């Protein structure tokens, strides 16, 4: 990706949104048990 | 020099205090902090 | 006045937790909160609220829970039919959205980013826009001291 922008006199960012589905499925199996399981596409930030 | 800026690849901000700015900073109560590229930062500096 | 007694209820942002409905059990529940007076407050100039003398102490701290007096039949019926794994409940960000800052020098106009090779499945879009480097805090690190803006 290639962004023109206007000059500025000052420090700019660039805040792009990478729109991907950030959902968490949560299991209670048992009492006082939370698994959650989380899994965004594309964008997955998990080793396993 | 007429150069366009930037024709280098911007790799994207690390999330974490240092690089963000080198401007100079403050303290929790209001304390002058140097900036990033200081060479105060090598070490760390307890108060007593 | 300067000198100010709060008394605040702040809410759960956290979407696999905002709008979790919690079986029974004992569950403990830990979470941070800033002393940051550039972060905690805001104020209609921008400046410099450490330097200015702003700041923020917490005495006491509090956790709520409002339960649904629900029947104790209907209530161990509704805890057994979500501790089902096809009942499992299911939350989705509502940004939903990868976030990446790039940093732009000052009077630079081209900006070239790259995401470096990836499976593109179930992409949904891009939304951009242009913020300062001055207005944003470094966030993941504990404490930002550069951060002279509030």
């Amino acid at each position: 990706m290639t962004f023109e922008v206007d000059p500025m006199d000052e420090p700019t960012l660039l805040y792009v949104l990478f729109e991907v589905f950030d959902v968490v499925r949560v299991h209670r199996p048992h009492r006082g048990v939370i698994e959650t399981v989380y899994l965004r596409t594309p964008f997955s930030a998990g080793n396993a | 020099d007429g150069s366009i800026v930037s024709s280098y690849l911007t790799t994207r901000m690390p999330p974490w205090a240092g690089v963000r700015q080198n401007v100079m900073g403050s303290s929790i109560d209001g304390r002058p902090v140097l900036p990033a590229n200081s060479t105060t930062l090598t070490y760390e500096t307890v108060s007593g | 006045g300067r000198y100010v007694p709060f008394h605040i209820q702040v809410p759960q942002k956290f979407f696999a937790i905002k709008n979790l409905l919690l079986l029974p059990g004992s569950y403990t529940y830990e979470w941070n909160f800033r002393k940051d007076v550039n972060m905690v407050l805001q104020s209609s100039l921008g400046n410099d609220l450490r330097v200015d003398g702003a700041s923020i102490k917490f005495d006491s701290i509090c956790l709520y829970a409002t339960f649904f007096p629900m029947a104790h039949n209907t209530a161990s019926t509704l805890e057994a039919m979500l501790r089902n794994d096809t009942n499992d409940q299911s939350f989705n960000d509502y940004l939903s959205a990868a976030n990446m800052l790039y940093p732009i020098p000052a009077n630079a106009t081209n900006v070239p980013i790259s995401i470096p090779s990836r499976n593109w499945a179930a992409f949904r879009g891009w939304a951009f826009t242009r913020l300062k480097t001055k207005e944003t805090p470094s966030l993941g690190s504990g404490y930002d001291p550069y951060y002279t803006y509030s």
